[PDB]
C-alpha cells in the first residue's frame, strides 16, 4: 500500500543485444549470456549506404528476413528493419548422424 | 661396464618402445636400400618389410639396454621374446 | 553496432558478479565469456 | 618457454573439425587442398620407383602428385617450375617429396593438450570439403565437438617418425587408458541413442532392412541369422541383428538392480559368444565404462579388433536409425494436467513449511544447532526445504512423463541429459545461490527494490518456482541470472588457474621414467618409487576384480573352500572328480588340503590389515573372471560328467604356477624378496579363484581347461608389467592435470584445494582434526 | 574451395564404368555390384525387386560414403541361377512396370478437362 | 559417521560411531588427551601430520588428500599417479612443493630448472656456481634438439656383424 | 538508421568506451582484516568537480 | 533485399508474388494471412518468404549515383 | 533331428509391462503338476489371452544361413500357429529331480520348470519353439 | 547458430530428394540435433519454433516477448486450428526409401544466424616455409603462410608416448636445426670453420 | 489395364492430385525422387555483364537470372553443350537472352522476366520463353532501377538436371502419403492421452477403410495406394512432370541393363 513507484516494462532491464532473443524468460541464464555474444557476429545489412563506403572487410545478407519471433523492444532496435539472419524450415532430428 | 650374458636380468620380452624402435630402424634402413634378409612375398613398403624380417627374427640388431649407473645388457632381436 | 555504444569498461571486492543495484541499469546477460567477464557490462 | 620448450613448425595444418559416422575409428578425413601442401619426402628404391615416377609426372597440382625432387646432389627440383618437370628421370636414394596420400599415419591434435591421448596417430583419408572429418567416438580424448573446434595435424618425415606413430600413439592403442584403467573412447549421441531404441524387446525388424543391416556390417560373414520369429512372418529383433557386429568369443555378464536370469525389466547384461541373450545396450554396456563391452574387447581380442567394433556398431546403429527417426520437441517438457496441479501443490505446501520456521524464529522459540548462529541454521533449514521441494515437484514430473518422452529416452539411454534438466525444464527451477547463500541483501535489508525490507521469504531471496516451459517473472529472471553469472565467473577463471596447475605437475615429474631395473627414477638415478605404482605393473593392464576370500561369514567362506577327504559329508562328492571315490580318507592328500585352507585363511586376515573396511573389488593385472569363462565355453565344460584333475594337479599347479608370475628378475635376496612382495596381493586373489572345492564345484574345469587356465594367468600377467622406458612421470602429472581442468562440515575442496597441496600450503583456509 | 565439381554426381569419371561386377568370397553364387554416379533413386528400386525374385537368396545396397555418388548392391541367389541374370530380370521387371504406370497416367491425363 | 566391522560372525557389519570434527588444529595436544582413540586421529593439514607422526605418515595423509580433492569431483584417477606425486613430494625427507621454491630448487640440471618460472635468475647462479648439466634431463635433450633418452631412446641399437653374416 | 555517437579519425569511426571508477567524495568504512594493528578505516577520496 | 525469385524449401516461383501481396493490403485493405493465402501460398515454406521479406532496395534506390 | 518337449499349458496371466508388441506368460501343465512355463510373446502377430490351451513343443531341428520362400513346396516342419529359434543360456537345478531350463529368442526369454527331460533338453544355439491353439 | 545460444557448422548438406519430408511436401533446410535440447534446457528455442510455425501460417508477428500472457498451451491451440498437431510434431517420411519415420520430427520455422567463422577463412597448412631472421624459425599466423606451434604442452604429450625420435624431428628438421663446430679445449661456438 | 495403376484426382495448369495403387513404396519413392532431381529442364548458366549502375551487385542479379523459370518443352530437342560439338555454345545447345533497362521515369523503373529477350535462333522449338503465370503478364521482378540505373547484360541458357543446380528443378513440392489410418503401423504415435483425439485425420482418411479395433493386427499386409501431389514451376507442364519423371527412371534402368550388356562381351 506504499507504493512509490512502477515499473514502465520489465523487459526494459535488459540491453540491445539481449533484447534480440525470444522467450529469454524461458531459457537456462547462460544460454542467454551466450545469444548476447553470438548476435555481433551474425551477418545482416549493418547500414543502408554499405555500397558508398570503403571499410575493410563489409559482410551483408543476401536476403535478409525479418524474424517470425519478434521482441516488442525490436520495434526501437530498428531489428525488423535491418536484420541479422534468416528464418530456416528446422527439423529437430535425428538423421544420417552428421 | 657391459654385463655378462650369463649375468644378464632384464626382461628376456621385448619393450613396445623396443619393437618401435626396431621396426623404425629397419624400416629406415631397407627404404635406405639396405640388404633385406628376408624373402619379400611381394612386399614393397619398407614397414612391412621390417615387420616381416622380425617375425622370422632375422634382423641382424642388438638392443644395448642401459641401467640408471651406466652399465648395460645386450639382447640380440633373435632373442627378445615378442608377446605385443 | 547498437551494444558497442553502450559497453562499459571497468579497470582492475568481487566485481564481476551481477548485483542486485544492476537492476534495471546494466544487463544482466550481455557480458564476454572469460578473463573480461563481468567487468564489460552493458546498459 | 617459445622458441626451445615450444616452437611453430612446418609439416603442420590447422582447420576446422567436422564429424563423421563413415570414418573408421583411427582414420582422419583430411581436405584436398591440405594434402596438397602437405609432403612425406620418400626415398626412391627398388619398391617404389615406378610409383614415385608416376606422382612426379601428376605434379604439384593433380591430388596424387607430388611437389619437388630431391637428388643426391643436395639441390632441390621444384616441380612447379622446372623445366624439366616432365622429363624427370629418378636415381636409386633421390627424394621424391610427395603429398600426403590415404593411409598415411599423421599426428592429429586438439590444444589445450593436457593429456597423451590429446595427440593422436591416424589414418589418413584425402576427401573433398575444407574441414577436418574425425569419428565420433574419438571426439571425447581430444575433448572436442564440432560448435567451431579447430585441429593440429602433423605429418612425419622419417620412415622411424611414422614408426613411432603407428606403433605407439595409434587412436586403436589409446583406447584403454592408464589414467583411470579403462577405456577413454565409447559410443556416443546418435549411436548411443540408437542403440537403446534398437536393442528393446518391443523392436523386431523385417527381412529388407535385416539384408541392409547385415549388407553394412564391413566383415558380415555373408550368414544371415535365423529370425527370432519365423512364422507367422520372419522377423529379426534388434539384440539379434546388433550381436553381429559382437565377435565371437565376447563373454559379458552385468546386474543391474533387480536383474534376475530372466531379466524380467530387460535390466543389466548377457553377451555370451558375442551374441547378447538379454537387457537393453546403452552407457553402462556400450560407453567408456569400466566393464564395458569395449574393456572386454580391447583386452580380449586386441585394439585392432576393438577399433573395427565401433565403426561396426555405429553403421549397424545409425543405419536403423536413419530409417526409425528420432526428434524431440516443447510436448516432451509438457507434464499431465493433475501432474501439474500435484507439483503446484508441493511447492504450495514447502512454502508454508518455510513460512511456519520463518514464524518459529520470529517469535524467538528457534533453538541453533551447537557451532551455528541461530540465523546460520535458519537459512540451513529454508535452503534444505526448499530443495527437498524442487525434487519432489521434479520426481513428479519424471514419472509421469511415459517411455514416449523423447527427453527420458535420451536419459534412460545416457546418451543426454539427466534427472535435474526434465526437473528444471518441466516441473520447476529451484533456489539461486550465490556464495553459497541465497540472494543477499545487495540493496540495504532487500533483494530488489519491489520488496518490503527484512524479506527471508523464498520468492525475496531468489527461489524461482516455475518452470522453464512456465517461464520466469522479473524476479525470477534476475536472480537466475546472478546465479548464472557466478558459474561464469569460475568457467572464466578456474581455465587459466588449472592451466598452471598443469604445468606444474609436469614440470616436476617429466625426467621421472621406469628403468630396466623396474625402479622408478628421475634425471638424478635418484629412486622415487622402488618399484612403479607399488606393484611394477601398467595401468592400461588392470581391471577392478573381487578379492573373494576378503568379506562373508567365517561359516560361509568355510563352505566355500574347505576340503576334509577325512570326513564322509565334507569330502569332494566322486560327482565333482573321478578320484572321488579312491581320495576319501587319504591322509597324505589331506596334508596338501589342510596347507591350501591355512594359505586361504592366512589370506583372509592379510586383506582384511589391508583393506580395513572389507572392501573386496580392486583393480589387479589379469582378469581371472573371463579366463574361466573363456575356459568353459573354449573347453564346452559338461557341468555334468566328473573332473580328470587330481588334487595334486590342482594344489601344486597353482604353487607353481605363482612362481612364473614375473615382476622383477635378479638372482639375489633383495630382489627375490622384492618379487614376492609385489606379486603377494595377485597372489591371494589367484589363491582364492584357484582353491581345490571352488576349481570342482563351482568352475567345473577339466584337466586341459585348467592347464589352459594357468598358462593364460601366466601369459596375461607378464604382458601386464610396465615397460622400461614408461615415462610414467609425464604420465602421472597429466593424469591429475586433466581431470583438475573438469573441476567445479564445509571444507575447502576441488581446484582451490588442489591449489592449497600442491603448494604445501602453511596457512590452510579450513584446518580440522577427525578425532575418533 | 575444397568443393567437388556438381556434374561428379552424374557425369562418369575419366575411365570409370556404370557398372564393376566383383564375386562375393565369403558367399557361394554371391556378387557385388558397384554402381558409379548413380544414388538411392535406383538401389532402393533395383534392391526392392529383386526380393521379389524367389530365385533370390539375398539382396541389399549401400551408400558407403554421401560424399560419393556410387552404390555397392550384394546380389545371392540359388545354385544354377545366375546373380548377373537377376539383376537382369529385376531391371526389366521394373521398366515393364514403369511402361504400364506411363500407359495408365496417359489415359488418365487425357480425360480430365483441366 | 558410520563404520564397517567384521562382526562375531564373520560378516562385515555397519557399526557406526561418533566422531569429532574440529575447526582448528593442534596435534600434538589433542592426541595427549584422554578417551580418543591416538591410533586413528586424523587432520587434513598433513603438514601436521608430517611433522608429529614422520615422513611416512606425512605420505599418507598427503595422498590421503589429494585422492579425496578428486573423488570429491566423483572422477577416478589410478593410485599409482598420485603415488607417484605424493613420493616425488616425499623423498627428500620432507615436503617438497610443485613450486617454484620446491622441486625448482634442487639438483637437477641447470637448463631443465630454467624451464620452469626462475630462467634468468638461475642461469646466472648456474653461471657463479660453474654448475655442470650432465643432459639426462628431457628439458636439456629438447633445449639442444637431441634424441631424448626417453621411451624409444631409453636404450641404443647396434648391428652385430656376427648375426648378419649368419643370414644370407 | 546510424545512429551517430562516434568521431571519425584519419577515417576510422571511434567510439568513446565508457570508464567506470568508484564515486568521489564518499565517507566509506571497512573492516581491516585479522591479521592488522587497525581494525577499521574511514576513507574519503576527496577531489575536485 | 528485393524479393526472393523461388522460395528456399521448396522453390516455388515467388517473384511475381510480391507487388501483387502489396497491393492486396493497400488497395484490397486486406490481413496478411489472407492475401498470402489469396496468393496461392499455401505451404509455410512459401509464406514465410513473402510474410518475413525486407525489401532494403526500395532504401538503397534512395541514394543518387 | 527330432522333437523334445511336448505337452499343453493353460496360461494363468499375460503381461505387457510398458512393452507395446512383446508379453511375458505365465502358465503351467494341465498334465504335469510339477510343470510351469514363464515366456516373451510378440502378442501383436500371435494374441494370447488367460486359459488359452496352447500346445507347446521344442525339437533341435525344422544350422548355416537362412533360405526364405520355396517353403510353398518345401515341408513347413510347423503344425503350429507361431514358432521361434533362440538359445538354451541356463540349466537351473530348482533341488529334487526338479530343473529349470533358460531360452532366450533373441531376448524373448523363457523359463520351463520341470523334472522328466533329462534325456531331452541339451545347451544348444539349436532349440525351436512351436505353439498351436 | 539460433538466438538460444545453440550454435554449430554445416556436417554435410543434402539435397532435397535425400532430405526427410512431410506428406505435404514441406523439406527442412536445417536438421539439429535433438542431443542439444537436454543438457541445454533452452526451452524458448522449442517455444521461438512453435510460435513461428503458427505466425508464418496465421501471417501474423509472432511476439516471442519476455514477460508476458503467452503459454505454450495457447501457441499449440492456435496450431491444432490451422490443421497441424498441437506441439509441432509432424509425420516425416525418409528421403532415400519413402518409408514413413517410426518417430514424428518437430519441425518448424525458426531464425537461424549466419555467423562471422566460415572454415575457407580458417583453413591453413604448411611444409617448409617463411622463417624469421634472429630465430631462423617459422613465421606466425595463416596471414604469413606461418608454421603451427609445437607447443611446451604437445612437447609433454610426445613424452609421454615415449616418441623419442618422433619429438626430435619436430623440434629439429620439422623446424630450428642448425649445424656448429665447437673446440674440444673450450666448450665453444669460437671455431672459424673455413670448411671448403 | 495392367500392372500400377493411377486415379487422377484434379487437375490444372500448376498441379497434379492422384492416387497410385499396385506399385511398391520403393517405385512411387523413386519416381517422387527423379521428379524433383533428374527431369532435364533450360536455365540461365552464364551471365556476361556489359553494365550495372544498379544497387545489386553483378552477382547477385547473375544468381536471380538463373532462378527465372524458362520455357522447357522442347528441352529434349536441345544438347547438352557439354555433349554438344561446338567451343562453348551455340543453337543445337543453348538459348541466348538479352536484357537491356534504363530508368527513364522519375519513378522507380522495374525489371522484370518479361524484359528478357531472346536472339538466338530457336530452331522453331518451344524454348527459353520466360514463363510468365503473373496476372498483370509481368512475370519475375528481377530489378529495380531509379534514374540513369543501367543494366546491361547477356545471358546463355543450357539444359540441366536439379542434381547440378536446383535451378533446373522443374518441381516444387511433390505431397506423397500412404496408409492414413496407420494400419501397417509404420509410426508410433506420439501423445500426451489419445493419439487418436490429439493427431489430425488425413484427408486421404476418406479414401481408404478405418481399421475396426475388434481385428487382429494385419502383419501380412503390405504398402500399395499412395495420394502425392505433384506441383509444377512453370518450365515443364504438370503431366509432364510425372511422365517425364516415369520416363527418366525407365531409361535410367535401361543403362543398367545395357551396361550389362557391354560387359558380357569380354
Ligand atoms: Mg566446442
Ligand atoms: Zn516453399
Ligand atoms: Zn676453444
Ligand atoms: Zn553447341
Amino acid at each position: 500500500t506504499t507504493f512509490t513507484h512502477c515499473e514502465i516494462h520489465p523487459s526494459m532491464i535488459l540491453g540491445v543485444a539481449a533484447s534480440i532473443i525470444p522467450f529469454p524468460d524461458h531459457n537456462q541464464s547462460p544460454r542467454n549470456t551466450y545469444q548476447s555474444a553470438m548476435g555481433k557476429q551474425a551477418m545482416g545489412v549493418f547500414l543502408t549506404n554499405y555500397n558508398v563506403r570503403m571499410d575493410t572487410m563489409a559482410n551483408i545478407l543476401y536476403y535478409p528476413q525479418k524474424p517470425l519471433g519478434t521482441t516488442r523492444a525490436m520495434e526501437y532496435l530498428k531489428f525488423r528493419e535491418l536484420p541479422a539472419g534468416q528464418n530456416a524450415i528446422v527439423a529437430i532430428a535425428c538423421y544420417s548422424g552428421y | 661396464k657391459a654385463i655378462p650374458k650369463d649375468q644378464r636380468a632384464t626382461t628376456p620380452y621385448m619393450t613396445k618402445y623396443e619393437r618401435a624402435r626396431i621396426l623404425g630402424t629397419r624400416a629406415l634402413q631397407i627404404s635406405m636400400n639396405a640388404p633385406v634378409f628376408v624373402d619379400l612375398e611381394g612386399e614393397t613398403d619398407p614397414l612391412r618389410i621390417a615387420m616381416k624380417e622380425l617375425a622370422e627374427k632375422k634382423i641382424p640388431l642388438v638392443i644395448r639396454r642401459y641401467l640408471p649407473d651406466g652399465s648395460f645388457e645386450d639382447w640380440s632381436v633373435e632373442e627378445l621374446i615378442v608377446d605385443l | 553496432t547498437l551494444s558497442h555504444l553502450r559497453r562499459t569498461n571497468t579497470p582492475i571486492a568481487k566485481p564481476r558478479q551481477l548485483h542486485n543495484t544492476h537492476w534495471g541499469l546494466v544487463c544482466p546477460a550481455e557480458t564476454p565469456e572469460g578473463q573480461a567477464c563481468g567487468l564489460v557490462k552493458n546498459l | 618457454r617459445g622458441n626451445l620448450m615450444g616452437k611453430r613448425v612446418d609439416f603442420s595444418a590447422r582447420t576446422v573439425i567436422s564429424g563423421d559416422p563413415n570414418l573408421e575409428l583411427d582414420q582422419v578425413g583430411v581436405p584436398k587442398s591440405i594434402a596438397k601442401t602437405l609432403t612425406y619426402p620418400e626415398v626412391v628404391t627398388p619398391y617404389n620407383i615406378d610409383r614415385l615416377t608416376q606422382l612426379v609426372r601428376n605434379g604439384p597440382n593433380e591430388h596424387p602428385g607430388a611437389k619437388y625432387v630431391i637428388r643426391d646432389s643436395g639441390d632441390r627440383i621444384d616441380l612447379r617450375y622446372s623445366k624439366r618437370a616432365g622429363d624427370i628421370q629418378l636415381q636409386y636414394g633421390w627424394k621424391v617429396e610427395r603429398h600426403i596420400m590415404d593411409n598415411d599415419p599423421v599426428l592429429f591434435n586438439r590444444q589445450p593438450s593436457l593429456h597423451k591421448m590429446s595427440m593422436m596417430a591416424h589414418r589418413v583419408k584425402v576427401i573433398p570439403y575444407s574441414t577436418f572429418r574425425l569419428n565420433l567416438s574419438v571426439t571425447s580424448p581430444y575433448n572436442a565437438d564440432f560448435d567451431g573446434d579447430e585441429m593440429n595435424l602433423h605429418v612425419p618425415q622419417s620412415e622411424e617418425t611414422r614408426a613411432e606413430l603407428s606403433q605407439l600413439c595409434a587412436v586403436p592403442l589409446q583406447i584403454v587408458s592408464p589414467q583411470s584403467n579403462k577405456p577413454c573412447m565409447g559410443i556416443v549421441q546418435d549411436t548411443l541413442c540408437g542403440i537403446r531404441k534398437l536393442t528393446l524387446r518391443d523392436t523386431f525388424i523385417e527381412l529388407d532392412q535385416v539384408l541392409n543391416m547385415l549388407y553394412w556390417v564391413p566383415d558380415w560373414d555373408g550368414v544371415i541369422p535365423t529370425p527370432a520369429i519365423i512364422k507367422p512372418k520372419p522377423l529379426w529383433s534388434g539384440k539379434q541383428i546388433l550381436s553381429v557386429a559382437i565377435p565371437n568369443g565376447i563373454h559379458l555378464q552385468r546386474f543391474d538392480e533387480g536383474t534376475t536370469l530372466l531379466s524380467p525389466k530387460d535390466n543389466g547384461m548377457l553377451i555370451i559368444d558375442g551374441q547378447i541373450i538379454f537387457g537393453v545396450v546403452e552407457k553402462k554396456t556400450v560407453g567408456s565404462s569400466n566393464g564395458g563391452l569395449i574393456h572386454v574387447v580391447t583386452r580380449e581380442k586386441g585394439p585392432q579388433v576393438c577399433a573395427k567394433l565401433f565403426g561396426n556398431i555405429q553403421k549397424v546403429v545409425n543405419f536403423w536409425l536413419l530409417h526409425n527417426g528420432f526428434s524431440t520437441g516443447i510436448g516432451d517438457t509438457i507434464a499431465d494436467g493433475p501432474t501439474m496441479r500435484e507439483i503446484t501443490e508441493t511447492i504450495a505446501e514447502a512454502k508454508k513449511k518455510v513460512l511456519d520456521v520463518t514464524k518459529e524464529a520470529q517469535a524467538n522459540l528457534l533453538t541453533a544447532k551447537h557451532g551455528m548462529t541461530l540465523r546460520e541454521s535458519f537459512e540451513d533449514n529454508v535452503v534444505r526445504f526448499l530443495n527437498e521441494a524442487r525434487d519432489k515437484a521434479g520426481r513428479l514430473a519424471e514419472v509421469n512423463l511415459k517411455d514416449l518422452n523423447n527427453v527420458k529416452q535420451m536419459v534412460m539411454a545416457g546418451s543426454k541429459g539427466s534427472f535435474i534438466n526434465i526437473a528444471q525444464m518441466s516441473a520447476c527451477v529451484g533456489q539461486q545461490s550465490v556464495e553459497g547463500k541465497r540472494i543477499a541483501f545487495g540493496f540495504v535489508d532487500r533483494t530488489l527494490p519491489h520488496f518490503s525490507k527484512d524479506d527471508y521469504s523464498p520468492e525475496s531471496k531468489g527461489f524461482v518456482e516455475n518452470s522453464y516451459l512456465r517461464g520466469l517473472t522479473p524476479q525470477e529472471f534476475f536472480f537466475h541470472a546472478m546465479g548464472g553469472r557466478e558459474g561464469l565467473i569460475d568457467t572464466a577463471v578456474k581455465t587459466a588457474e588449472t592451466g598452471y596447475i598443469q604445468r606444474r605437475l609436469v614440470k616436476a615429474l617429466e625426467d621421472i621414467m621406469v628403468h630396466y631395473d623396474n625402479t622408478t627414477r628421475n634425471s638424478l638415478g635418484n629412486v622415487i618409487q622402488f618399484i612403479y605404482g607399488e606393484d611394477g605393473m601398467d595401468a592400461a593392464h588392470i581391471e577392478k576384480q573381487s578379492l573373494d576370500t576378503i568379506g562373508g561369514s567365517d561359516a560361509a567362506f568355510e563352505k566355500r573352500y574347505r576340503v576334509d577327504l577325512l570326513n564322509t559329508d565334507h569330502t569332494l562328492d566322486p560327482s565333482l572328480l573321478e578320484s572321488g571315490s579312491e581320495i576319501l580318507g587319504d591322509l597324505k592328500l589331506q596334508v596338501l588340503l589342510d596347507e591350501e585352507y591355512k594359505q586361504l585363511v592366512k589370506d583372509r586376515k592379510f586383506l582384511r590389515e589391508v583393506f580395513v573396511d572389507g572392501e573386496a573389488n580392486w583393480p589387479l593385472p589379469v582378469n581371472i573372471r573371463r579366463i574361466i569363462q573363456n575356459a568353459q565355453q573354449t573347453f564346452h565344460i559338461d557341468h555334468t560328467k566328473p573332473s580328470d584333475l587330481t588334487i595334486k594337479d590342482i594344489v601344486l599347479g597353482v604353487k607353481d604356477l605363482q612362481e612364473n608370475l614375473l615382476v622383477l628378475r635378479g638372482k639375489n635376496e633383495i630382489i627375490q624378496n622384492a618379487q614376492r612382495d609385489a606379486v603377494t596381493l595377485f597372489c591371494c586373489l589367484l589363491r582364492s579363484r584357484l582353491a581345490t572345492r571352488r576349481v570342482l564345484q563351482e568352475y567345473r574345469l577339466t584337466k586341459q581347461a585348467f592347464d589352459w587356465v594357468l598358462s593364460n594367468i601366466e601369459a596375461q600377467f607378464l604382458r601386464s608389467v610396465v615397460h622400461p622406458g614408461e615415462m610414467v612421470g609425464v604420465l602421472a602429472a597429466q593424469s591429475i592435470g586433466e581431470p583438475a581442468t573438469q573441476m567445479t562440515k564445509k571444507v575447502t575442496s576441488g581446484v582451490p584445494r588442489l591449489k592449497e597441496i600442491l603448494n604445501v600450503a602453511k596457512n590452510m583456509k579450513t584446518p580440522s582434526l577427525t578425532v575418533y | 574451395m575444397n568443393a567437388p565439381d556438381r556434374f561428379e554426381l552424374f557425369l562418369l569419371g575419366e575411365g570409370e564404368s556404370k557398372l564393376k561386377i566383383d564375386p562375393d568370397t565369403k558367399a557361394p553364387n554371391a556378387v557385388v555390384i558397384t554402381f558409379e554416379k548413380e544414388d538411392h533413386t535406383l538401389g532402393n528400386l533395383i534392391r526392392a525387386e529383386l526380393l521379389n525374385d524367389r530365385k533370390v537368396l539375398f539382396a541389399a545396397y549401400k551408400v558407403e560414403h554421401p560424399f560419393f555418388a556410387r552404390f555397392k548392391l550384394r546380389i545371392q541367389t540359388t545354385e544354377g541361377y545366375d546373380p548377373k541374370d537377376a539383376l537382369k530380370n529385376a531391371c526389366n521387371s521394373i521398366i515393364n512396370k514403369l511402361g504400364a504406370l506411363k500407359t495408365n497416367f496417359e489415359t488418365e491425363w487425357n480425360l480430365q478437362t483441366l | 559417521y558410520d563404520r564397517k566391522v567384521p562382526s562375531p560372525t564373520g560378516e562385515y557389519v555397519k557399526e557406526p560411531e561418533w566422531v569429532l570434527e574440529t575447526d582448528g588444529v593442534n596435534l600434538s595436544e589433542v592426541m595427549t588427551v584422554p578417551g580418543i582413540d591416538p591410533t586413528r586421529i586424523y587432520t587434513n593439514s598433513f603438514i601436521d601430520i608430517m611433522e608429529v607422526l614422520g615422513i611416512e605418515a606425512g605420505r599418507a595423509a598427503l595422498y590421503k588428500e589429494v585422492y579425496n580433492v578428486i573423488a570429491s569431483d566423483g572422477s577416478y584417477v589410478n593410485y599409482r599417479h598420485m603415488a607417484l606425486l605424493v613420493d616425488v613430494m616425499t623423498t627428500q625427507g620432507g615436503l617438497t612443493s610443485v613450486t617454484r621454491h620446491g622441486f625448482n630448487r634442487s639438483n637437477t640440471g641447470a637448463l631443465m630448472r630454467c624451464s620452469f618460472e626462475e630462467t634468468v635468475e638461475i642461469l646466472f647462479e648456474a653461471g657463479a656456481s660453474a654448475e655442470l648439466d650432465d643432459c639426462r634431463g628431457v628439458s636439456e635433450n629438447v633445449i639442444l634438439g637431441q634424441m631424448a633418452p626417453i621411451g624409444t631412446g631409453a636404450f641404443d641399437v647396434m648391428i652385430d656383424e656376427e648375426s648378419l653374416v649368419k643370414y644370407m | 538508421f546510424d545512429m551517430g555517437g562516434y568521431f571519425i579519425i584519419n577515417g576510422s569511426e571511434k567510439v568513446l568506451i565508457a570508464q567506470e571508477r568508484s564515486a568521489g567524495n564518499i565517507v566509506q568504512v571497512f573492516k581491516k582484516a585479522a591479521p592488522s594493528p587497525i581494525s577499521h578505516v574511514a576513507e574519503i577520496r576527496s577531489a575536485l568537480e | 533485399m528485393i524479393v526472393p525469385v523461388r522460395c528456399f524449401s521448396c522453390g516455388k516461383v515467388v517473384g511475381d508474388k510480391w507487388e501483387s501481396y502489396l497491393n492486396l493490403l493497400q488497395e484490397d485493405e486486406l490481413d496478411e494471412g489472407t492475401a498470402l493465402s489469396r496468393l496461392g501460398l499455401k505451404r509455410y515454406c512459401c509464406r514465410r518468404m513473402i510474410l518475413t521479406h525486407v525489401d532494403l532496395i526500395e532504401k538503397f534506390l534512395r541514394y543518387n549515383p | 533331428s527330432n522333437t523334445l518337449f511336448d505337452d499343453i499349458f493353460q496360461v494363468s496371466e499375460v503381461d505387457p509391462g510398458r512393452y507395446n508388441k512383446v508379453c511375458r506368460i505365465e502358465a503351467a501343465s494341465t498334465t504335469q503338476d510339477q510343470c510351469k512355463l514363464t515366456l516373451d510373446i510378440n502378442v501383436e502377430l500371435f494374441p494370447v489371452a488367460a486359459q488359452d490351451s496352447l500346445t507347446v513343443t521344442i525339437a533341435s531341428s525344422l544350422t548355416r544361413s537362412w533360405r526364405p520362400p520355396q517353403a510353398g513346396d518345401r515341408s513347413l516342419a510347423d503344425d503350429y500357429d507361431y514358432v521361434m529359434y533362440g538359445t538354451a543360456y541356463k540349466f537351473e537345478e530348482v533341488s529334487k529331480d526338479l530343473i529349470a531350463v533358460y531360452y532366450s529368442f533373441g531376448g524373448l526369454l523363457m523359463r520351463l520348470e520341470g523334472n522328466y527331460r533329462n534325456l531331452n533338453n541339451l545347451k544348444q544355439e539349436n532349440a525351436y519353439l512351436l505353439i498351436r491353439r | 547458430a539460433s538466438r538460444h545460444g545453440q550454435k554449430g557448422t554445416i556436417g554435410i548438406t543434402y539435397r532435397r530428394e535425400d532430405m526427410p519430408f512431410t506428406a505435404e511436401g514441406i523439406v527442412p533446410d536445417l536438421i539439429i540435433n535433438p542431443h542439444a535440447i537436454p543438457s541445454r534446457m533452452t526451452v524458448a528455442h522449442l517455444i521461438e519454433c512453435l510460435l513461428s510455425k503458427v505466425a508464418a501460417l496465421s501471417g501474423n508477428e509472432g511476439d516471442a516477448s519476455p514477460f508476458t500472457d503467452i503459454t505454450v498451451e495457447g501457441i499449440s491451440k492456435l496450431l491444432r486450428e490451422h490443421g497441424y498437431q498441437s506441439r509441432g510434431f509432424e509425420v516425416m517420411y525418409n528421403g532415400h526409401t519413402g518409408k514413413k519415420l517410426m518417430a514424428q520430427i518437430f519441425f518448424g520455422p525458426t531464425y537461424y544466424q549466419r555467423l562471422r567463422h566460415m572454415v575457407d577463412d580458417k583453413i591453413h597448412a604448411r611444409a617448409r616455409g617463411p622463417m624469421q631472421v634472429l630465430t631462423r624459425q617459422p613465421v606466425e599466423g595463416r596471414s604469413r603462410d606461418g608454421g603451427l606451434r609445437f607447443g611446451e604442452m604437445e612437447r609433454d604429450c610426445m613424452i609421454a608416448h615415449g616418441a623419442a625420435s618422433f619429438l626430435k624431428e619436430r623440434l629439429m628438421e620439422a623446424s630450428d636445426a642448425f649445424r656448429v663446430h665447437i673446440c674440444g679445449i673450450c666448450g665453444l661456438m669460437t671455431v672459424i670453420a673455413k670448411l671448403n | 489395364e495392367e500392372g500400377p495403376q493411377v486415379k487422377i484426382r484434379e487437375a490444372s495448369k500448376d498441379n497434379v492430385d492422384f492416387i497410385l495403387s499396385n506399385v511398391d513404396l520403393a517405385m512411387a519413392n523413386s519416381l517422387r525422387r527423379v521428379m524433383i532431381a533428374e527431369i532435364p529442364t533450360l536455365a540461365i548458366d552464364s551471365v556476361e555483364v556489359e553494365t550495372n549502375t544498379t544497387v545489386l551487385a553483378d552477382e547477385f542479379i547473375a544468381h536471380r537470372l538463373g532462378l527465372i523459370p524458362l520455357q522447357s518443352m522442347d528441352i529434349e530437342q536441345l544438347e547438352y553443350s557439354r555433349d554438344c560439338f561446338c567451343e562453348d555454345h551455340c543453337d543445337k545447345c543453348s538459348v541466348v537472352l538479352t536484357l537491356q533497362a534504363f530508368g527513364e521515369s522519375e519513378s522507380t523503373t522495374n525489371v522484370y522476366s518479361k524484359d528478357l529477350v531472346i536472339v538466338s535462333n530457336l530452331m522453331g522449338r518451344n524454348i527459353g520463353h520466360p514463363i510468365i503465370q503473373d496476372k498483370e503478364g509481368n512475370g519475375v521482378l528481377i530489378c529495380k532501377l531509379r534514374k540513369g540505373q543501367e543494366l546491361k547484360l547477356t545471358c546463355v541458357a543450357k539444359k540441366g538436371i536439379a542434381k547440378e543446380h536446383a535451378k533446373w528443378g522443374p518441381a516444387a513440392a511433390i505431397e506423397f502419403e500412404y496408409d492414413p489410418w496407420n494400419k501397417l503401423k509404420h509410426t508410433d504415435y506420439w501423445y500426451e492421452q489419445d493419439s487418436a483425439k490429439e493427431w489430425p485425420q488425413s484427408k486421404n482418411c476418406e479414401y481408404e477403410d478405418p481399421p475396426n479395433e475388434g481385428d487382429p493386427f494385419d502383419y501380412k499386409a503390405q504398402a500399395d495406394t499412395f495420394y502425392m501431389n505433384v506441383e509444377s514451376v512453370g518450365s515443364i507442364p504438370v503431366d509432364q512432370v510425372v511422365v517425364r519423371g516415369i520416363d527418366t527412371l525407365q531409361k535410367k534402368v535401361a543403362s543398367i541393363l545395357l551396361a550389362l550388356t557391354q560387359m558380357d562381351q569380354d
